[PDB]
């Protein structure tokens, strides 16, 4: 018998709404719909494991709570002993193939309505137009939405147009950051979905931003031989999405790393300050051993989507004291 | 000695900023050739680059990550050699940034998880990878490409149907695990736009199970039945085995319990009106196998006739019968129908044997009966058998003949002449005269005459007037019926029947009439009466005229007296009739 092991679309719900798991092995992996498989004369059955590996017992419906309509398990509600894999099996009799699909039943988080670490995630912009949605409801479908605001029924200022499923902020403000949890009447019961918004700055057009050292301003690093060397490069990114900053240094046309053998090195980027979205970045070069040898020119390289800006600073040696 | 040969070249490929890029250099030679990773000619070496090298003394595999764009960006290439030769083989990389993912490149959506199957069982790993157009799924274990090529084997490759929408699915299966499975598994996922790998998942390998699974087997095997035409009966099935299996009843093909809810375990039939006879499946179904069992479930209505309706004794009044009863199944009894051979008659009928031999008595001798036999049990009457015809031997007559009457011919030939006794029973064969001229000798030397069923004969040389006694009996095959007696005739002229209608009533105290029928015979001289008081009375004789009717007169009161008639012609007596007596007013 063909195991599939845990199927990838995972079902997570809060104890006391409706669910309806369908069989995923019709919707993705095999060829045929439900109707079918029964005209060709085979069986579906369903097994339910606690986890891996707990052996599955054939659970044992009812036909009111968890019953089991044509291609699916639907309950209602979901209990919290409902948790659990839900193994989906079809069969001639040379022939058996099973998957795993994944339910967890949750509770709301102390104080609130939704469970903190069952929400989806989004992200919106200032003065720009974010459309949240309501996702996953189809097996439920015009009814009444009651969008919430962390779990509290509130009074939606005029830019808010909700139409069905959705709802569109035609220009983004920075109260728009919080919980929006809907709300939808079904069952009769009450499922929720809730999706926390996090809001950042437009999308920058500009190159980012060198500190230290300035793009103009050729600066000096004073240094003896045998010591080691700290140059830390500082600069600023404007939002640029999930894209992670590129900052980096060069020795003439010599990148770094290639050059080193453990004595001339780049660190990791720290972040130094990050706020919605922008970052201030930091990115040092490590010279252990100074030879003669490294000394000189060292340009720290800044770039995103909108072009490439370097500076330059310099790498040497203090003479003899005042003595002239 | 040989120089070295490849038998896999590195493929170039395309790979993704911060990810993985593998390739592959295995080769063969005389003596073992050795193998090095070149940039630009150069034996590159760097702790961004890792070499794994197969068990088997063959190649390497160069291994990035992560990756780097674009300073990986390079023509590497791959040189085996060894001091009989020098072989190499050119290969380009090309890294890429995610600011500029290509529509339709590979993304892993779900990738292989930790799995710990024991070793002799099918482990089967899974994996989700989508793209535009379809990607490839490929496999590595400790950073070495597995290839299965012969695709048949204790390690096989599972592949998804794409329908148009989903994510590619993609698995590895391996039959019977063994220890040297165990290790680091990744999956890559490859297009004409590039490559992307999943994230690494362990497998593991256990001895043995605790216990194994259990396959479905019967508790309670679906027993046959017999039932009457439209009964009830509970018929229960019961499945067990780990995990318990489902029990649905079927009736061959069709399931019988509807699919959207299908009991566990424990089914219980329950039966309303068979009419017609049916074939009841009962199946159970695990994970380990499909397990069947049938019941029949069939309605009798009657026994079958019985065979071999045979005579084995017989007798002139009864039949022994034998048959075989004819039947597989349990009779309770026989009835015997019967009524003679032609009859349209109702056949009678003999309820409760309850063997399968029977004598028929009571019946008549030498009669004929018609018979079939039908088998009853508790739900009715069957057909009959065969039917069969016999005829009651009788084994000889058991009455004498009957009407022996004898009249004159010629003055040396007499006519005898009869007719068929009441009892002939059997094809008469003949009949038999004992006529001869001395009537005082023993049977077996009186003379001997015979008949075979002519009703008549004649008797010659007799000489005149001398006394001639005789008998007559008929005979069937068998032997021998009753002798009658009358006759010891004296051989003259012929003479006339006895009269019929004979009776005689007293008219008065003293006197009584006598009516009586004259045969053909016209020429008639007068009749003889023979009247004595009573009897022990004197033979005297009276001379009455040859007309229809006559008056007798002078007698006692109240008394009876004999008479006894015998017709005379005027050239000899005749016969004389049956023994009438008459009372006295
Ligand atoms: C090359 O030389 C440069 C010198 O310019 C070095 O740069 C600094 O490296 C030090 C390493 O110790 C960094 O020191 C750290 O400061 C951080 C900033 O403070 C936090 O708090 C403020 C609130 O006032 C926040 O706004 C801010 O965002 C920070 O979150 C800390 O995060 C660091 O960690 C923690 O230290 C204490 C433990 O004592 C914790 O309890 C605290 O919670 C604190 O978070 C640390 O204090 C410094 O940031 C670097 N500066 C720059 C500009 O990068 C390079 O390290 C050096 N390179 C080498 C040696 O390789
Ligand atoms: C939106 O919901 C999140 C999730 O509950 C809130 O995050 C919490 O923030 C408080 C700060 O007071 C922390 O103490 C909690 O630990 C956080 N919880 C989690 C799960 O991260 C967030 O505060 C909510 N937004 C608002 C405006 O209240
Ligand atoms: C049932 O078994 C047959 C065997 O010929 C196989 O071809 C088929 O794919 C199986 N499933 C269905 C739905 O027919
Ligand atoms: C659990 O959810 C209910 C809503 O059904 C809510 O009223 C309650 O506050 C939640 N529990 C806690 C501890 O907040």
């Amino acid at each position: 018998c063909t195991d599939w092991s845990v199927d990838i679309k995972k079902y997570q719900v809060l104890v006391g709404e409706p669910v309806r798991i369908k069989c995923a092995l019709f919707y993705g992996y095999i060829r045929t719909n439900y109707s079918l498989a029964q005209s060709a004369g085979l069986s579906l059955m369903w097994y339910k494991s606690s986890g891996p590996g707990d052996f599955e017992e054939p659970i044992a419906f009812d036909g009111s709570r968890m019953s089991k309509e044509e291609d699916s398990i639907w309950f209602r509600p979901t209990l919290l002993q409902d948790s659990g894999l839900y193994a989906c099996v079809i069969r001639n009799s040379t022939y058996c193939m099973k998957v795993s699909i994944s339910l967890t039943v949750g509770e709301n988080d102390t104080g609130l309505c939704y469970n903190s670490k069952m929400k989806y995630f989004e992200k919106a912009e200032l003065s720009k137009s974010k459309e949240i949605s309501c996702r996953d409801i189809e097996d439920f479908l015009e009814p009444e939405i009651l969008w919430y605001k962390e779990c509290r029924t509130k009074a939606w200022r005029p830019s808010i147009v909700f139409k069905r499923d959705t709802l569109l902020i035609k220009e983004v403000k920075e109260d728009d950051i919080g919980n929006y949890t809907c709300e939808l009447k079904y069952g009769g019961f009450v499922v929720r979905r809730t999706t926390e918004l996090t809001v950042t700055a437009p999308l920058t057009d500009k190159p980012p931003k060198l500190l230290y050292p300035m793009e103009s301003k050729l600066t000096v690093q004073e240094t003896q031989l045998g010591g080691s060397a700290n140059l830390t490069c500082r600069a600023f990114f404007g939002y640029s999405g999930d894209v992670s900053p590129l900052i980096y240094w060069m020795k003439g046309e010599k990148f770094i790393e290639d050059l080193d053998e453990n004595r001339v090195w780049e660190s990791d980027i720290r972040i130094l300050k990050e706020h919605l979205g922008e970052q201030e970045v930091s990115i040092s070069l490590i010279v252990d051993s100074v030879e003669e040898g490294d000394l000189g020119n060292y340009s720290c390289y800044v770039e995103n989507g909108n072009g490439r800006r370097h500076a330059s600073v310099l790498l040497h040696k203090r003479k003899h004291h005042h003595h002239h | 000695e040989t120089p070295p040969r490849f038998t896999r070249t590195p493929v170039d490929q395309t790979g993704v900023s911060g990810g993985v890029a593998s390739f592959i250099c295995q080769a063969t030679g005389d003596p073992r050739p050795k193998i090095v990773w070149n940039k630009k000619g150069k034996k590159v070496s760097n702790q961004r680059f890792e070499v794994i090298e197969f068990d088997d003394g063959s190649g390497s595999v160069l291994r990035i990550q992560p990756l780097r764009t674009p300073r990986d960006e390079a023509i590497y290439e791959c040189v085996a050699s060894n001091n009989v030769g020098e072989i190499s083989v050119s290969t380009r990389l090309t890294v890429l940034r995610e600011d500029q993912i290509p529509r339709g490149f590979p993304t892993i959506d779900m990738g292989p998880q930790l799995k710990v199957v024991e070793r002799t069982r099918t482990a089967t790993m899974l994996c989700a990878a989508s793209g535009n157009p379809d990607p490839e799924i490929t496999w590595f274990k400790d950073f070495l490409p597995v290839d299965t090529s012969n695709n048949n084997g204790r390690i096989k490759q599972l592949r998804s149907e794409s329908i148009g929408g989903t994510p590619i699915r993609g698995a590895l299966q391996i039959e019977q695990s063994e220890e040297s499975d165990q290790g680091k598994y990744e999956c890559v996922a490859t297009n004409s736009a590039g490559t992307r790998y999943s994230a690494p998942a362990n497998l593991y390998v256990r001895e043995l199970r605790e216990v194994r699974r259990v396959p479905p087997r019967f508790s309670i095997p679906p027993t046959n039945h017999e039932i009457m035409p439209g009964g009830s009966v509970n018929i229960t099935c019961v499945a067990v085995g780990s995990p318990m299996p489902y029990v649905k009843w079927m009736l061959g093909a069709e399931d019988l319990t509807p699919e959207d809810d299908m009991p566990i375990g424990r089914n219980v039939l329950e039966l309303n009106d068979v009419r017609q006879s049916a074939n009841y499946t009962c199946v159970a179904m695990s994970t380990l196998g499909v397990i069947e069992a049938i019941a029949q479930i069939t309605v009798k209505a009657l026994p079958k006739p019985p065979g071999t309706p045979v005579v084995t004794e017989s007798t002139a009044t009864s039949i022994t019968l034998t048959w075989d009863s004819g039947n597989p199944e349990p009779v309770s009894y026989y009835i015997i129908q019967h009524k003679p051979k032609n009859s349209e008659e109702p056949y009678k009928e003999i309820d409760g044997i309850a063997t399968t031999r029977y004598s028929v008595a009571g019946l008549s001798p030498y009669s004929d009966y018609e018979f079939r036999v039908v088998a009853v049990n508790n739900i009715g009457r069957g057909p009959a058998s065969e039917p069969v015809l016999t005829q009651t031997s009788e084994q000889a007559p058991s009455s004498a003949p009957r009407d022996v009457q004898a009249r004159m011919l010629s003055s040396t030939t007499i006519l005898v002449q009869w007719k068929e006794p009441e009892e002939p029973n059997g094809q008469i064969q003949g009949y038999r005269v004992y006529y001869t001229m001395d009537p005082t000798q023993h049977v077996n030397n009186w003379m001997k005459h015979n008949v075979a069923d002519s009703q008549i004969t004649t008797i010659g040389n007799l000489v005149p007037q001398k006394t001639y006694s005789v008998k007559v009996l008929a005979f069937t095959s068998i032997g021998d019926g009753p002798l009658s007696s009358d006759i010891q005739v004296i051989t003259q002229t012929g003479v006339p029947g006895q009269p019929l209608n004979f009776k005689a009533e007293p008219e008065s105290e003293t006197s009584i009439l006598l009516s009586w029928t004259p045969p053909r015979s016209d020429t008639i001289a007068s009749y003889e009466l023979v009247y004595r008081d009573g009897d022990q009375g004197e033979e005297q004789r009276i001379t009455i005229e040859p007309g229809t009717s006559y008056r007798l007169q002078g007698l006692k009161p109240n008394s009876l007296y004999y008479f006894r008639l015998s017709a005379r012609s005027p050239q000899g007596l005749g016969a004389s009739t049956a023994e009438i007596s008459a009372r006295t007013m």
